[PDB]
Parts: structure tokens; sequence; C-alpha cells
């Protein structure tokens, strides 16, 4: 009985519709993956080209937040967009003020108490948008970490956001991401995003991965085009 | 603030034919006394442009940490554009002019070396906020000492190579460790070309001390 008209009411169940409706917001989002490995992390991106008329580089879901810190999101698409300069203050202001590069546990907790943040009030909404973050360090290595609507915090081997979760995270689940090398795992990568894509509602799509990890040195980079064809073509004899 | 902050010397910088050469001392100067004999005074932004300060070294710090952000920052967006030793110029002049007008100045001096478009931007700022550009720059007492030694050159080798650059600035350090006092031998000779800058470790100079034993 308009139990759910707003997030600051809980239903008699206990359960907060407003936060879940924002979430479904997410459900209903693009699916897009990203997983640690050894030597770091690989983050990717499913990006549904209606029209020609979209340029390459357009609607472009890959973040750049620091020097070591990508990153990737699922939902509202002008939502992160905010959270990208909130995630570069907490990335200069770390370094303004204790003078180097910030964790990714650090930047994990201010970023989750932000998202979190606006879930009290009726006055605002919460995130229409779930991302990752990973990163690389030399005294920590690659991590992985995801930011639900809500502003919950969780350390993953793996993860997936977007439309079809489990759909991956049970391949993910069956193959064994652990000991592998990011370099590797990028051509099966996205071989999982092409099982997560069918063919009813969406046509057509393309690829964007991003670096991080021993072989960018953990500086945070991008992929060329033609490495990611070494595993695009490959990933096309893996299609079928 | 007035008090003993550690002030700098003078740092000399000139161009050469595509690149630009600039020279500093390594000597943290104290008042009057000379007490940090190793300081790095020099910063490198990207591989474009290169900066260096005179006068106090603690505000050196703070706008190395601030340009370090706005630096970073142009990195953070990763759109595929860069920042011209023009616009750092550009900012610093405007970072530095809005600080007078607090009555809360930083106190020092700034010299930026950089390549851009195919030339070799050199520039100037100042702690009242002059801002020029010129072939060749000589601070503190290298406007009163080695700058002559340029402006006679210039004209005579308007193209400039990298030993006739630093036989010119070896010259100049050289004259400068005689007749500074708070000068001393070890300095920095750092170039920047568009290959990258890369800066030479601790020299000396060359002593001809004959006229002292001449006096008898």
């Amino acid at each position: 009985t308009g139990y759910d008209l707003s997030a600051s009411t809980f239903s008699p169940d206990g359960r907060v519709f407003q936060v879940e409706y924002a979430m479904k917001a997410v459900e209903n989002s693009s699916t897009a993956i990203g997983i640690r490995c050894k030597d770091g992390v690989v983050f990717g991106v499913e990006k549904l080209v209606l029209s020609k008329l979209y340029e390459e580089g357009s609607n472009k879901r890959l973040f750049n937040v620091d020097r070591h810190v990508g990153m990737a999101v699922a939902g509202l698409l002008a939502d992160a967009r905010s959270l990208a300069d909130i995630a570069r203050e907490e990335a200069s202001n770390f370094r303004s003020n204790f003078g180097y590069n910030i964790p990714l546990k650090h930047l994990a907790d201010r970023v989750a108490m932000y998202v979190h943040a606006y879930t009290l009030y009726s006055a605002v909404r919460p995130f229409g948008c779930s991302f990752m973050l990973g990163s690389y360090s030399v005294n920590d290595g690659a991590q992985l970490y995801m930011i639900d609507p809500s502003g919950v915090s969780y350390g993953y081997w793996g993860c997936a956001i977007g439309k079809a979760r489990q759909a991956a995270k049970t391949e993910i689940e069956k193959l064994q991401m652990k000991e592998m090398t990011c370099r590797d795992v990028v051509k099966e990568v996205a071989k999982i995003i092409y099982i997560v894509h069918d063919e009813v509602k969406d046509k057509a799509f393309e690829l964007e991965l991003s670096w991080v990890g021993e072989i960018t040195n953990g500086r945070h980079e991008i992929v060329p085009k033609d490495v990611r064809e070494e595993a695009e073509k490959y990933a096309k004899e893996s299609l079928k | 603030t007035q008090n003993p902050m550690v002030t700098g010397t003078s740092v000399l910088g000139l161009k050469f034919e595509g690149g630009v050469v600039i020279a500093a001392d390594m000597l943290g100067s104290y008042g009057s006394l000379a007490r940090f004999r190793n300081i790095s005074r020099i910063m490198r932004v990207n591989n474009s442009t290169m900066l260096g300060a005179s006068g106090d070294y603690a505000d050196f710090q703070y706008l190395k940490q601030v340009l370090g952000q706005m630096v970073i920052d142009e990195e953070l967006l990763g759109d595929g554009h860069s920042y011209s030793p023009k616009a750092i110029h550009s900012w610093l002049t405007r970072a530095m002019y809005s600080r007078r007008s607090k009555m809360n100045p930083l106190w020092n001096t700034m010299v930026i070396g950089g390549y851009a478009d195919g030339e070799s931007f050199l520039g100037y700022v100042d702690m009242l906020g002059v801002a020029y550009e010129a072939p060749s720059l000589a601070t503190g007492y290298g406007a009163y000492l080695a700058q002559p030694l340029l402006r006679e050159v210039l004209e005579k080798q308007p193209v400039l190579s990298q030993t006739e650059a630093r036989e010119l600035v070896e010259r100049c350090m050289r004259v400068l460790y005689y007749r500074d006092a708070r000068s001393y031998n070890r300095f920095q000779i750092a170039t920047v070309t568009e290959k990258g800058v890369e800066i030479e470790g601790p020299l000396s100079a060359e002593t001809n001390w004959d006229i002292a034993h001449m006096i008898s």
C-alpha cells in the first residue's frame, strides 16, 4: 500500500524496494565483466551500437580513475561520470595529502561510503549504477572489488555486472581464473562475453578492454586494437 | 615568511638548436649558511617540458605537488590530449598571480623550459607575476654574472648546439662558483629535447688559481 513510494520507508517485510528497484535498472543494464589475474587485472565492456551514426570511441564505459586504476560500470551511463570525478577526488587528495599512490581498498571504501550516503534520505535517490574496481600494487598486487547500488563492498577472485551475472559467473566458476595470466585469459574473457550475448533485442556490439598489471608495470593503460584483434580474431575461432 | 626559509640560488637556462638546456645548483642555502648540499630542485613534466625554480625551495615542492596533480589531471582524463609548455606557463602565471592578490604570494623565482609543436618554447615567470619569453634566462645573480656572457654569444651565434650550450654553462658555473658566496661546485646540467628530459648527475668546475701565487 505505497510502502515503496520512497527509499526512507521500510516495507513490512523489511526489504527496501527503491534500492532494489535501483538494482533493477542495473539488472536491465548492459553486461560487462572483468577479472583479476596474477599479473594484473583486466577490464571489459560490451557497447551496444544502435545506429551507424555512432562514432568509434563514443559511449565509452571504460573510465580512467587514476594512474594505476581503471573503472567499468553497469547502470545509467551518466551515474559514474559523477563518481569518476569523486574517484579522482580521493585519487588526487590522497596523493596530495599522503604523497603516494592509493590502495584499491581505501578507494573502494570511501566510494562505497558515498554510494550508501544517498540510500538514506527521501530527498535523494540511490545510484542506478553498479561497478567494479581493480588495480595492481607492488606490496599488494591485483585486487578486485565491486560496489552495488546499495554501497556494499566485497572482495572477489572474479565478478560480473549488468544484465546477466550468473550466466558469466557460473562459467567463470567452471574455468579457473586464479593462477592464469591476464594476457592468456583476455582471449577467453571475450568468449565469455559472447556467450552472455544473445540476438533478440541486441544485434551488433563491440568489445572494449583496458590494461593494468605487471605487463603495464602497475600503471593502468589501454589496449591497442591489434593486440585485441589477436584476442578478437581468436575469439572468432572460439565463437562457434 | 622572512625567516630563514632555505632560499635558492641563481638558476640558468638557454635555448639551443631544437632543444633547451637548464642548469641549477644542488646546494640548499639556509640564510647566509649553506646547509643542504644535495637537493633536487628540478621536476620533469611528461617528456615535453621541465621546470626549475629559485628562491624558496618549500614553495617549489607545493607547486611541484599541485602541478604534479595538474599534469596527472590530463592522464586522469585519457582523452588523447597533452599539455604544452605554453599552457603550463599560462596556468602557472595565473596561479602565481592569484596568490599576491590575497597578500600571501609564494616568495620565489621560477623558470620553465619546454618543447612544443616542432619548436622549443622557453618561458619565465616571476614572484610578482612578470612573464615573457627570451632566448636565454638568468635569475638571481646570473643576471649580474652569467647574463652578459649569454647576451654576447647569442648575437654572435644565434644557432646554438649542445657543445656550445654546455661550454657556456660550464664556464658560467665556473665564474659563478668564483664570484658567488652562496654557490657551490656541485650543480645539475639538465637538458630537454623532443626525445624527453635527461638530467646529468653532479659535476664540478675547473679552477685556475695562478693569480693567487702572482700576488707576491
